[PDB]
């Protein structure tokens, strides 16, 4: 019974190799997409930070 | 009233300095 119900949830039996290497491809190109945007958002927040952080230095008393 | 005011004005201002001061403080800290 076990190794039947594992069958059915065994991954990948009703899909097609090339349904599969689709998916494969576009997730690879979603994929470098986000890290773009991720870069760019990294960039933003740091030149956010270094605002900040120069407000902070000028703040300071001792030459 | 214009005591209470008065007061008021000048603890305000002081706790102004009061930070300024914190700051000086840090920048010696930090530079000296």
């Amino acid at each position: 019974r076990q190794i039947n119900k594992l069958i059915d949830s065994l991954p990948g039996v009703d899909v097609s190799a090339e349904e599969q290497l689709r998916k494969i491809d576009m997730l690879q190109k979603k994929l470098v997409e986000v890290e773009d945007e991720k870069i760019e958002a990294i960039k933003k927040k740091e030149k956010l930070l270094r605002h900040v952080d120069s407000l902070i230095e000028d703040f300071v008393d001792g030459i | 009233n214009l005591q209470k005011i008065d007061k008021d004005s000048e603890e305000l201002d002081s706790k102004t300095r009061k930070i300024l001061e914190i700051l000086n403080e840090c920048h010696d800290e930090l530079k000296a």
